[PDB]
């Protein structure tokens, strides 16, 4: 042949480029990974086995990895686990296909197969999954508390776990809406008391102190979201602020979302001010000119209760209005008490919102990974043309997962996955990598489980990025 | 001062550096001479993108520091003021003298003793062109004749798709502002201008003065059938200057008094307009809603926003004068005219007035329509050696026939009249012969033809076939013998063609030095 | 020293091989994109790096990039042209063009002259264009061919693009757009709504000239006999467009006194806008609440917020008239509507017009997650409907997918039987680059080009004129079974366009570039 | 022209007038000196307006 | 000169002052040129030849 | 079909390069004179042949020029044959000489 136009130059190095960003935090896979250390510009030295704060702190340039880095995003706003599981499978499939093209078959030809495998990853890891009842809170219990004694606290995890449940339980209709709003449910955390202290309020709880208005507390409030010469001024500044209050009076607005602090306290106004936006979209869906009373929101009682602990926080019950929504009162001694008692709850959120989405639950360990490589070579064999090769390409790269898991925990990544594709040939998922005792143990014994969500968007969005990288001609610099 | 870092260039390697220089210019020209020449990309210094084939417009837009090729582009500010048209004709004439002037120079003979058999060959070939030329209406003057020479010219550019009917207009243009037998025609009463839109077929001719401009008001009277024109500098209104009136007024108590005081004002320049007898009022600025309601009652139409230039121009096309203020009106001032019209554009807002003699007058302006403005700008072109070739017709109706059949018939005679001159510019004569070839070569070159094989096979033809001169064809038509094709260029074209070129091969043989100081 | 500090002119033989290769790269560029499995191309602006995406619309590629070549430029203008006006066939101008100067590069190394070739090229365009003539196959009843064919074509159009997954749903709205309107192939009259929320099935259509911009906060949600009149001024307050005026304010009383003037000023116009007549009343500036209450108590509809393409569309739907200036009363022309409700589509209030003076216009309501979906969902449909609007005016269709292209290049090659020496070899030439497109398209599906192409010569050699690449089973079929055919209109603007793109670049031998500033 | 000009500010309409006609009056002065004279001939190296 | 216009003529005299040549000797030469032409004014050519 | 056309093409172009270097050598146009003979031969006048005496296209039959079958299908078939070998051999081993 000749090939003087080499456009696959440009696919050479996007798979490089791409490889490279999967090959580093493939060391950093599961609880037994090796921690990295990440030395920032400024001389400072930190150590974390997080690979998705690793992924932030790359400062990646190549627009390729890029999308790598953007594909780690889109897994934790849908399932938030397995982050860098995502990266490692997304990273053997680019690898794999540089044997393809090698062989001379086109990626249009390698994207659409990657598809049909994809429809038939999922059907495999349906059927092999268990299915659960949302509406029996002892699974969601065992569930969460199992999957964060491999977090950082282990400890405090069978305290934080029934608070996320009956925060969820609360705001979802259990065994009926399969859509669950995370950003319903606010957390805060405060220096002082201890983490056996929790407080779920059905209402708001923000931040904010009422100072320096002395109301301090308003019943059945409509909440919103808004030398002569010398002295006639002051008593023109009085005019200009007391016309606005005026407006917000005739409306019965007893309770304002931001000289003015004594005009409303005389109209028995709580003064609410610097707010955030995300705050805002919290208290948005629980409750000049163009201010009226149909925007207005409705509460009950609204009051501002120090506690010793929790430090100053405005309680309000109550707020009658079409919605559903909880809040979490956290306590700790330190900083570093309350910042991974809040982190241990938004895993916990994540995996039951994936559980209500999804109901079902798949065994760890690498197993999902090796039963899927089984089933997709035999299902190659029946399918025919180049569809053959590709698909078997896309089985083999699901070993990286388990290979990895068995090389942070000391044992033969070669031998290892040999001696379990043959259990779950004549066996079922069930046989894994136990990381815990150090050897091949049943992980249906171990209580090692996570959701049906969590594997299928790793397949899914990883996939739709490969297909994504393989369609690229070339890059144009433009101006 | 300044001695040093001086650039000097002297001896014979002076000479031959100056030829090499001209043949750049030359041999850039020599692609696009004929009718198939190819085009010219030319990139402004703003940004701007134009592509023609002018040989004159090439030399406008070339930028050359050697001082010689100044010399050449000066020559085209001569020449287009008479052809026009094969103004590359000579520029490859030009070159072709120095091309063979190089080998001369190798023989040892002297610039000027060069110079001097130019000269003398040039006088026998502008003499021989006298022999061979015809008339056409020689002694009777008709425009039948006159409309088919203008409608090949036109077959060159861009508008050979209309150039039937754009023929008949610069015939009665340039009849009507002078007589034939004045044989006086002046470029300057001449103007053509051209919009966007339409089509080249909408070529209309217009006896007077035009400029793009609407009326004060959209109601006012659209004809004019009598002929008084009031061409001022001011508008009619109570005086306001050049730039901004800014008037003071502090309460009501002002307003109505100075309102009064314009009020008075309001009558009284709109009821001068009859007073004076005049009808169209000329202003060079608009008029104020209040000021085009007195003239709707008065049946008074007017022009607004008149331009600086505009305003001469219509005072000399309409017989008027300029009026810096209404105090020195007087009937003598007034502008005469047929008729006045506005006439609009499709949709287009633009209106441009139109002022018509309705009669002969002394001046005339062609407008053009089209869908591109290049190739409008390349229809004003098209027109302007147009009116050369029927000028030349005016001046001298004697033609000899071209297509190269004038360049060749030339060199036959030079190359006989070279052996009756015992004297070393004998070589100058027969260097001059091969020079003329070298027009009615470019020709067969630029078509896609064997040069050298049709350039004998011609000289043979007018040897032996016939003694009347036969031309080549450049269009791929029938057969040779232009003069049933009516190819034809005029004999005062053919007469400037080698004057100018010996005029230039003459000045840069005899300069055997060129001087400047460097930047120091 | 002729052409320095700045000022640059190519010769003979630099300019020859800069014009072509000039614009060569341009064709070589956009020419993965033909077809619908087309490659993608990213975009990346230097300096900025959130000018990131990736998109395989050729004529998006061609209006970001910057181009310093006036060869190149001249096929980038010729571009956009077919993209603003026909709204079809951009990619296949600009790779048609690019592959006649391919060819006419390797016949001047031949010693060929430009200007034997343009005459060779000229002769071969009239006998391609009678080609399209022949094999052109319109109908003039049977108003079902005639709607199945514009399914084809809208499925046509909407292929490589983000729309081509559930085409299937918008083929149905696109023709069913173009079929209510019957007439005159204006487009103002088919508005395009864009809402977030919802996936792309769930797009609408709506047949009364649905509105995308809500007006007032308490309006009639039904009316009688509605008298469209149009206006162009602020309703809002004083100064509007106008800025360097202040206003003395010296206490609160002074204030009251200018809300107090504005009341007064926003009376007088009311006054003005009440002697029309009118039942409803539109503007492009937003209306206050008070005069808003002067015209709800009159009856009068208030619409605000409105645009520069609403004025224009709400006077030919409505049958009315723009009326920049509502001062002299009953001196312009009212719209006729019969009925105008509010509907809610995507959580929004719109207007939803009935019976209005020549009433086949329609609006489609696209339903997408962000706006840039909704953006490309536009241009996919807007294009659309450019060439089933030019269906209407001539119901001539001709089959796609390599079965025209490679007809016309059939006709060219049987003209070169009958023809003198130089031209022989030069229409050779135009007939090989019409074979380049079905041979580019087979390239970006992964199939055999030399096999599929070839097949199609000995198909159109003897009998077997609708014969065409079929890129779903990946072999050659009847592409009238198939379903795929493309207007007439369309393939003769992209064999003229290319051909008048590639004949300035052969009429242009050198290239002077002035000195720039 | 470039050289001789006349330019004043004023608020007053009336005065627009007398300025209008007293740019015109420099002119009109130039004029009458060489009438004054009874110069016939006047020969001028700058360029003489309309 | 340095302004960029060009002068083209056979005459000794104007061809002397446009040159100023710095070297001391070639000034005695340009300066009896100048005598010359108040004495007769022509023949500053053969003078300097 | 498909592969087999692009194949039979470069061997019907190989054969008119012959009349073309013909021309060549005389110093005539081959472009012109090559081009006429396929547009001549492509509908009728099977006989039409190149004059190299008076430089233009006449008829062979007319003008005495011929040549023998035996020769012209001896060249034809030699030709193909030989051009077969060199065209299958990718591959060529060579020893040390002695």
């Amino acid at each position: 042949y000749q090939d003087r136009d080499k456009p696959a130059q440009i696919r050479f190095s996007n798979i490089s480029a791409a490889k490279a960003v999967a090959d580093a935090i493939r060391t950093s896979l599961g609880p037994k990974g090796m921690d990295k250390m990440i030395q920032d510009g400024k001389g400072d030295v930190t150590i974390t086995n997080d690979g998705a704060t690793i992924l932030k702190q790359m400062q990646v340039l190549h627009p390729a990895a890029r999308m790598l880095v953007e594909l780690s995003k889109a897994q934790d706003i849908e399932a938030g686990d397995g982050t860098t599981s995502v990266v490692i499978i997304a990273g053997s499939l680019l690898d794999s296909c540089t044997k393809l093209l090698q062989k001379g078959i086109h990626p249009t030809i390698i994207s659409e197969s990657f598809q049909k495998a994809l429809e038939k990853g999922i059907e495999i890891l349906t059927d092999m999954s268990r299915p659960v009842e949302l509406s029996d809170r002892e699974t969601l219990l065992n569930s969460a508390t199992t999957s964060l004694n491999s977090k950082v606290v282990s400890q405090y995890s069978s305290l934080l776990s029934p608070m996320s449940v009956n925060a969820v339980m609360k705001v979802i209709d259990p065994a009926t809406a399969t859509s669950v709003d995370l950003r319903d449910i606010k957390i805060v955390k405060k220096l002082g008391g201890t983490i056996d202290d929790c407080e779920l309020v059905e209402g708001l709880v923000l931040t904010q102190k009422v100072s320096n208005s002395g109301i301090t507390r308003v019943e059945k409030a409509k909440i919103g979201l808004i030398y002569a010469q010398m002295d006639r001024v002051l008593r023109e500044e009085r005019a200009y602020i007391l016309n606005l209050v005026k407006q917000i009076k005739k409306t019965g607005c007893n309770v304002l979302l931001i000289l003015a602090l004594h005009f409303l306290n005389k109209m028995k106004i709580m003064v609410i001010k610097d707010i955030e936006r995300e705050d805002i979209e919290f208290i948005c869906k629980t409750i000049i000119d163009q201010f009226t009373a149909d925007m207005l929101g409705s509460a009950e009682l609204a009051e501002e209760v120090n506690l010793n602990g929790s430090g100053k926080l405005l309680k309000i019950t109550g707020c009658a209005s079409p919605g559903k929504t909880v809040t979490i009162v956290v306590r700790g001694s330190n900083k570093l008490v309350i910042e991974e008692a809040e982190r241990s709850i938004h895993d916990a959120l994540c995996v039951i919102r994936c559980l209500v989405k999804k109901r079902a639950l798949i065994a760890g360990g690498g197993a999902p990974e090796i039963e899927l490589a089984l089933r997709l070579t035999e299902y190659s064999r029946t399918l025919s043309g180049m569809e053959s090769y590709c698909v078997r390409a896309f089985a083999d790269a699901m070993e990286v997962i388990p290979s990895t898991l068995a090389e942070n925990a000391g044992l033969n990544p070669i031998s290892t996955v040999t001696e379990l594709r043959n259990r779950h040939a004549q066996g079922e998922k069930t046989a894994g990598i136990n990381v815990r005792k150090g050897g091949i143990s049943n992980i249906l014994e171990e209580l090692v489980v996570q959701p049906l969500l969590v594997s299928v968007s790793a397949l899914t969005l990883a996939t739709e990025t490969v297909r994504s990288i393989l369609k690229i001609d070339d890059v144009v610099n433009t101006r | 001062k300044d001695q040093d870092r001086k650039s000097r260039l002297m001896g014979l390697e002076a000479l031959k550096s100056h030829i090499m220089a001209a043949k750049a210019v030359a041999n850039t020209m020599r692609t696009s001479l004929g009718p198939n020449g190819l085009d010219k990309m030319m990139v402004d210094k703003d940004g701007d993108v134009t592509v023609t084939n002018d040989g004159a417009t090439i030399l406008s837009m070339m930028d050359v520091d050697h001082q010689i090729a100044k010399l050449m582009v000066e020559l085209s500010k001569s020449q287009d003021d008479e052809i026009g048209d094969g103004t590359t004709g000579v520029v490859v004439l030009a070159g072709a003298l120095l091309e063979e002037a190089e080998q001369l120079l190798d023989r040892g003979i002297h610039p000027i003793r060069i110079a001097d058999g130019y000269e003398q060959a040039a006088r026998v070939a502008i003499e021989h062109l006298d022999k061979i030329s015809d008339s056409v209406l020689v002694d009777i003057k008709d425009t039948e004749p006159l409309i088919q020479t203008a409608k090949t010219t036109l077959g060159s550019k861009v508008v050979n798709s209309c150039h039937r009917q754009m023929a008949e207009i610069a015939v009665n243009a340039v009849l009507t502002v002078a007589d034939m037998e004045r044989r006086d025609v002046d470029f300057e009463l001449i103007k053509v201008e051209g919009k966007v839109g339409g089509r080249l077929e909408d070529t209309k001719l217009i006896k007077g003065v035009i400029v793009d401009k609407d009326f004060s008001h959209p109601q006012m009277p659209k004809k004019v059938e009598d002929a008084k024109i009031a061409i001022l500098t001011c508008p009619f209104e109570p005086p306001k200057p050049k730039t901004k009136h800014k008037l003071d007024v502090t309460s009501v108590e002002d307003y109505k008094a100075l309102q009064k005081y314009e009020k008075e004002k309001f009558e009284e320049m709109i009821q001068q307009i009859k007073e004076t007898g005049a009808n169209l009022a000329i202003c060079q600025w608009g008029f104020d809603d209040e000021a085009n309601h007195l003239l709707l009652q008065n049946n008074l139409p007017a022009v607004r926003w008149v331009g600086g230039p505009e305003i001469e121009l219509i005072a000399i096309a309409t017989g008027g004068r300029i009026v810096p203020r209404f105090s020195e009106l007087t009937a003598e001032k007034l502008g005469f005219a047929g008729l006045v019209q506005e006439i609009s554009f499709g949709t287009t807002k633009d209106k441009m007035l139109v002022i018509e003699q309705c009669k002969n007058s002394r001046a005339v302006t062609i407008f053009i329509r089209g869908g591109n403005k290049m190739i409008i700008e390349e229809a004003k072109r098209s027109l302007h050696d147009a009116l050369c070739v029927i000028r030349n017709l005016i001046r001298d109706n004697r033609v000899v026939y071209g297509g190269g059949a004038a360049e060749i018939s030339c060199a036959l005679a030079v190359s006989q009249e070279a052996d009756k001159c015992p004297t070393l510019e004998q070589y100058a004569m027969r260097a001059f012969a091969d020079a003329l070839e070298v027009i009615p070569m470019a020709l067969s070159e630029n078509s896609g033809m064997n040069p050298i094989q049709t350039m004998t096979e011609v000289r043979a033809r007018q040897v032996k076939e016939m003694n009347p001169a036969l031309g080549i064809d450049c269009l791929h038509k029938g057969t040779n013998d232009m003069k049933q094709q009516h190819v034809i260029e005029t004999l005062i074209g053919k007469k400037q063609q080698i004057s100018l070129a010996t005029q230039m091969v003459r000045m840069i043989l005899k300069i055997d030095d060129i001087r400047k100081p460097g930047e120091s | 020293n002729i052409f320095k500090a700045g000022a640059d002119e190519e010769r003979a033989e630099t300019a020859r091989l800069t014009s072509f290769i000039g614009a060569i790269a341009i064709g070589d560029l956009v020419k993965s994109t033909l077809g619908p499995k087309g490659m993608d191309k990213i975009l990346l602006s230097s300096g900025r790096d959130a000018s990131l995406m990736v998109t395989n619309d050729g004529a998006t590629i061609l209006k970001n990039i910057g181009v310093d070549n006036p060869a190149a430029k001249v096929l980038v203008d010729m571009s956009r042209v077919q993209d603003d006006e026909v709204g079809d066939g951009t990619t296949s101008v600009t790779v048609l063009a690019a592959e006649l100067l391919r060819e006419a590069e390797s016949l001047i190394a031949k010693k060929i002259h430009p200007q034997t070739i343009i005459a060779g090229w000229r002769e071969a365009t009239k006998a391609a264009r009678e080609a399209l003539l022949s094999s052109a196959v319109d109908h003039g009843s049977d108003e079902v061919k005639f709607r199945q064919d514009l399914m084809n074509i809208a499925g046509t159009t909407l292929s490589s693009k983000l729309l081509t997954h559930h085409k299937d749903h918008f083929t149905k709205l696109a023709v069913e757009a173009v079929l209510r309107l019957k007439g005159s192939g204006n487009l103002e009259a088919i508005h395009i709504i864009k809402k977030l929320g919802g996936s792309l099935a769930d797009s609408y259509l709506d047949e009364g000239f649905l509105l995308d911009k809500k007006i007032g906060v308490n309006q009639p949600k039904r009316i009688e006999n509605a008298k469209i009149l149009i206006a162009n001024t602020g309703m809002d307050t004083d100064k509007i467009k106008i800025f360097g005026s202040r206003v003395r304010v010296d206490s609160t009383a002074k204030v009251a006194e200018i809300e107090h003037a504005e009341k007064e000023k926003m009376k007088e116009k009311v006054e003005r806008i009440l002697k029309h007549g009118i039942n409803c009343f539109i503007n492009r500036q937003l209306i206050y609440n008070y005069p808003e209450q002067l015209f709800g108590a009159a009856g009068v509809m208030a619409i605000e917020h409105a645009d520069f393409a609403g004025v224009e569309r709400l006077a030919l739907v409505t049958g009315g008239e723009i009326a920049s200036t509502f001062d002299h009363p009953e001196l312009v022309k009212l719209g006729s509507c019969k009925l105008i409700e509010e509907v809610m589509i995507g959580e929004d209030k719109l207007i939803h017009f009935s019976g209005v003076a020549l009433g086949e216009a329609c609006t489609i309501v696209l339903r997408g997650a962000t706006q840039q979906i909704l953006d490309e969902a536009e241009r996919s449909l807007h294009d659309a409907l450019c060439v089933l609007a030019q269906t209407v005016k001539d119901s001539r269709t001709v089959y796609g997918g390599g079965c025209s292209e490679m007809l016309m290049a059939h006709a060219v090659t049987q003209l070169a039987n009958r023809t003198p020496g130089k031209e022989a070899v030069a229409m050779e030439s135009y007939a090989k680059a019409l074979r380049m497109l079905p041979t580019i398209i087979a390239d970006n599906a992964g199939y055999d080009s030399a096999d599929l192409v070839a097949q199609l010569r000995a198909a159109h050699s003897e009998g077997n004129t609708t014969a065409g690449l079929d890129m779903r089973e990946g072999t050659i079929g009847d592409m009238a079974i198939l379903g795929i055919t493309e207007s007439f209109q369309v393939k003769r603007q992209v064999l003229l366009s290319a051909a008048e793109a590639a004949e300035v670049i052969l009429r242009v031998d050198n290239i002077i570039k002035a000195a720039p500033r | 022209a470039e050289k001789d000009n006349a330019e004043i500010r004023v608020h007053t309409v009336e005065d627009y007038q007398a300025i209008v006609d007293a740019e015109w009056n420099i002119l009109y002065d130039k004029l009458e000196k060489i009438h004054h004279s009874g110069a016939k001939v006047v020969s001028s190296k700058l360029p003489i307006g309309d | 000169d340095g302004r960029g216009k060009a002068t083209i003529s056979n005459d000794g005299a104007t061809i002397l002052k446009l040159l100023d040549v710095v070297h001391p000797a070639a000034k005695t030469l340009v300066d009896i040129a100048k005598s010359q032409d108040a004495e007769v004014g022509d023949g500053t050519t053969s003078v300097t030849l």
